[PDB]
RNA sequence: CUAGUCGAUAGAAUAAUGUAGGUAAGGGAAGUCGGCAAAUUAGAUCCGUAACUUCGGGAUAAGGAUUGGCUCUGAAGAUUG
RNA sequence: GUAACAGGCAAGGUGUUGUAAGUGGUUGAGCAGCUGCCAUACUGCGAUCCACUGAAGCUUAUCCUUUGCUUGAUGAUUCGA
């Protein structure tokens, strides 16, 4: 978080800093669309779902 | 600020019995509403607020310091703890709470609104302030404050003319400035690489830190200051209809007698329209447009003969501030300039349509 | 729909005014883009779907409102003179003309 | 000295070294401000003469017996405006000075143009020889 | 007290102006800077059509 | 109703002020989009092309001090979108904006 | 104008210090190692021009005056006589 | 506050530049077509000037004022002794 700009919508998180990482959101939309799609396969009710365990890692730098 | 001629009343200066053209300031002070009474004791730590008694009804203008969102709320302060004046209370609630100031306390300060909706701003949310009473035998101070709960007090009873007021406010914000503006440091030459409006040296080798005596980029604008020894030249009282419409000796005097008002032509620019009472001090209190300057009475003695005299002012300049005033009253333009191609040559259409209105019924 | 990068380059080399001045009909780009040969694009040009977008008027009105006022000398004072007098009319070509007169 | 009452601060328009008219009828035609006559000073700051501020002068393009000497002089009018104490802001058409001994007595007998009131009030001898004060 | 603008013809309430002294000896009150500048460019006031002197040319 | 078409004047120089020249007036066509979404509530603001031709009439730098624009908030015909409404602002040529009191009555 | 491009990562906002460009009362080099940097002058027609000189120059020395717009007048030629 | 309000418009006010386009002019150097037989003439000439004209522009974007037209709530996130 250095040197990320401060804002006011990051009061709710209780940390004065934060950004709006557009394409980082939209790769996780396009994942939770695909995690929800297998939830509809087995017959899980999609509205009773919580994000239980999410993690991000590294890959081979290009 | 608005520029006053007067005739100076000194001993052997060089302006004696002569005229000077002074700069004055206008503070629109609509009457404070006093709303509650606080006592303080002494501890070996300093004073300490002990009791707090509020009046029961408070204006909706001035229960608005207690909220940061008022449109959104349910307006529930002071709804519960203002019922203490309506229960028994005569053995239990409040007469005890006024007993406590008679005995324990030493300093009784009083809480006051400001009726800021008379000022015509977009603000609509008040300013609460603790004013200390300073009249003897604090048995008096608790009865003075028990009289004037919920009742207004106006600026003519606090101050007089020819007193030395003090002004306590905030200055005007400039921003993150730099060093030849914050501290007014020299400029480095035109041959200065990497920056000339700096301080060049920032310290010695040793003490090998930087000190808090060096000039850095540390704020300009918006500091608290108190300024002493402004002198009140006039106290306005300017509203309305004592028998008929009344504005006269607001900006009038005994050498002018056109009666108008302190507000120039086209208003005070960015500042207002002033209709209410005003205190008119000497030159320059602090701040921007529409600040809350509180005026405290002077802490000190005045024996300087500049501080002591009474001056009655000759003239109050009510010409515009919005570019360069040429005339004083709006009917002073008709002394110089008569019929502009306007409602002086639009009346001659307005007179014949009213004659066509007279030709309508006939 | 499609890119008429090809379709424009063939138009400006058929009309022979380069493609600053080519107009392809912008409601008929579906039907323009199906056409690849130039013999298939003169048919779109004889028909009214590709036009040659005429030249800019660089009007000569004021140029000859002025040089009818020079004939009366309206703009030749000493503050409209910037050549040395030998440059405006070379005196070698006044004594050339004068000798040929005599 | 001789400053009667409070001579209020006016704006100084003549630093070291400016060149003033010598409105004198002595023969000097320029006066050049070497230095002004009341000045403590702070660092880097140039002394500067107001109206009725006596100073130290040389005549640069004058007479032969007034040149290459150091003499006193008094400013009688300047071109940068100055607030008089009744809201007036007077300035003049060009700057001018007057050769004076150390007492305050003039050197010549005429002053060719207006003397400001500020100069006349402190020097009564320049006041007497004046054409039109203020 | 109330003084007269020398270029135009307006009144000058106290404060409100600058005042020029030529070394003729004469003193000139102007009302604005606009009048003061426009005198030093020698715009004659009979010819500037917002004045009093142009206005007394009717 | 939600289909109303409202004709109103807009003081432009009030808005493209504080902005350096040669940045207006492609700024003045953003300030128009801010003007419509405060007057018709919608977000999809379409600007009639003739208005853009009018704004770029006096170059990038100079911009007309006041315009007389006519917004029409219509329901989004096709392309089923979140925004069911969209405002279309067209250019009205008038002579003198003086005493041109804005009004909503535009049947056409 | 003809042809040719708007491709230089885009939006918001205009703090400090900057790189680049303007203007600034009064004074005018006091600044500085030093007028560095900036400022002034500048095209054209007519006047006019100093020391010194290798007689060629110096010299655009210096120092001045003029100039827009509009409506006119005069002078300069060609083929036919 | 279904409007104690408010935003956008508009009207005033104050300013600022300095007399708008437009017709009309006995304002206009002068020159022409006809200048006429008389009446003695139009202008397509033509910088300017004048009237309508202190007009016209701009005027809060960090100016002032409202019984003028217009518009409006209709979200989101967290929190107890």
């Amino acid at each position: 978080n250095g040197g990320v700009g401060r804002c006011a919508q990051a009061k709710q998180w209780k940390t004065t800093q934060g950004r709006w990482p557009k394409k980082s959101a939209e790769f996780l939309l396009q994942l939770l669309r695909n995690a929800e799609a297998n939830a509809d396969c087995k017959g899980l009710d999609a509205d009773r779902l919580v994000v239980h365990h999410i993690q991000v890692n590294r890959a081979q730098c290009l | 600020m608005t520029h006053i001629v007067r005739e100076a009343d000194r001993p052997g200066s060089k302006i004696n019995k002569k005229e000077v053209v002074e700069a004055v300031t206008v503070l629109e002070t609509p009457p404070m509403i006093v709303v509650g009474a606080v006592g303080y004791i002494e501890t070996p730590f300093g004073l300490r607020a002990l009791v707090n008694v509020w009046a029961q009804h408070l204006s909706e203008e001035c229960r608005r310091r207690f909220y940061k969102n008022w449109y959104k709320s349910k307006k529930k302060a002071f709804t519960k703890a203002s019922k203490k004046w309506t229960d028994d209370l005569g053995k239990k609630s409040i007469e005890n709470d006024f007993r406590k100031m008679l005995r324990y306390c030493k300093v009784i300060r009083v809480i006051a609104h400001s009726q800021i909706r008379l000022i015509k701003q977009r603000q609509k949310k008040a300013h609460v302030m603790e004013i200390q009473l300073n009249g003897g035998s604090i048995e008096d101070k608790v009865k003075w404050a028990r009289e004037h709960l919920e009742k207004p007090i106006q600026v003519s009873n606090v101050f007089g003319q020819d007193e030395m007021i003090d002004c306590v406010g905030v200055t005007k914000g400039k921003g993150f400035k730099g060093v030849t503006s914050r501290w007014h440091t020299k400029k480095l030459p035109r041959k200065t690489h990497k920056g000339l409006r700096k301080v060049a040296c920032i310290g010695a080798w040793h003490p090998s830190r930087v000190s808090t005596t060096v000039a850095r980029a540390g704020q300009k604008g918006y500091h608290h200051r108190t300024e002493i020894n402004k002198k009140i030249y006039r106290i306005g009282a300017g509203i309305h209809t004592k028998d008929g419409k009344v504005i006269k000796n607001n900006a009038s005097t005994e050498y002018d007698l056109t009666d108008k008002s302190i507000t120039p032509m086209g208003g005070f620019p960015h500042y207002g329209e002033v209709n209410n009472d005003f205190v008119m001090i000497k030159g320059c209190c602090i701040g921007s447009k529409k600040r809350i300057i509180t005026l405290r009475k002077s802490l000190l003695k005045h024996t300087k003969r500049s501080a002591l005299e009474q001056i009655k002012l000759k003239f109050i300049d009510t010409s515009s501030k919005m570019g360069h005033g040429r005339f004083q009253t709006p009917a002073d333009k008709l002394a110089f300039m008569g019929p502009l191609k306007k409602d002086r040559l639009k009346e001659e259409a307005a007179a014949t349509t009213a004659a066509a209105a007279a030709a309508t019924t006939t | 729909m499609s890119s008429l990068k090809l379709q424009k380059r063939l138009a400006a080399s058929v009309l022979r005014c380069g493609k600053k001045k080519v107009w392809l009909d912008p409601n008929e780009i579906n039907e323009i883009a199906n056409t690849n040969s130039r013999q298939n694009i003169r048919k779109l040009i004889k028909d009214g779907l590709i036009i040659k977008k005429p030249v800019v008027v660089h009007s000569r009105y004021r140029v000859r409102k002025n040089t009818e006022a020079r004939r009366k000398g309206r703009h030749c004072g000493f503050g409209k003179r910037k050549g040395t007098a030998n440059a405006r009319m070379p005196t070698k070509l006044l004594w050339m003309q004068r000798q040929r007169v005599l | 000295g001789g400053t009667a009452g409070g001579k209020f601060r006016i704006s100084l328009g003549l630093p070291v070294g400016a060149v003033m008219n010598c409105a004198d009828n002595t023969g000097a035609k320029n006066l050049y401000v070497i230095a002004v006559h009341g000045i403590r000073g702070r660092l880097n700051r140039l002394p500067a003469a107001g109206v009725g501020d006596m100073f130290v002068a040389t005549v640069k393009k004058g007479k032969p017996e007034l040149r290459k000497k150091v003499m006193p002089a008094v400013v009688i009018r300047q071109r940068k405006p100055f607030r008089r104490r009744d809201g007036v802001f007077i300035y003049f058409e060009d700057n001018a000075g007057v050769i004076v001994n150390n007492k305050g007595e003039m050197k010549g007998s005429a002053i060719t143009g207006p003397v400001a009131k500020e100069c006349a009030d402190l020097w009564p001898r320049i006041a007497s020889n004046a054409s039109s004060i203020a | 007290k109330i003084g007269l603008c020398a270029f135009s013809g307006y009144k000058i309430y106290p404060g409100h102006g600058k005042t020029m002294v030529k070394i003729d000896g004469k003193s000139f009150t102007f009302l604005d800077k606009k009048c003061e500048r426009s005198y030093l460019m020698k715009r004659n006031p009979r010819k500037v059509t917002w004045t009093v002197l142009y206005r007394r040319k009717h | 109703n939600e289909v109303v078409t409202r004709e109103c004047t807009i003081h432009l120089a009030k808005r493209v002020h504080n902005i350096g020249f040669k940045k207006r007036a492609p700024r003045a066509i953003k300030e128009i989009r801010k003007f419509a979404e405060r007057e018709m509530g919608t977000t999809d603001v379409r600007i009639d092309t003739r208005l853009n031709k009018h704004i770029w009439s006096k170059g990038i730098r100079s911009t007309p001090f006041r315009i007389r624009v006519r917004l029409a908030r219509r329901r989004n015909d096709d392309e089923d979108s979140p925004n069911k409404l969209y405002t279309y602002v067209t250019y009205v040529p008038v002579s003198t904006f003086k005493n041109l009191q804005t009004e909503n009555v535009e049947s056409s």
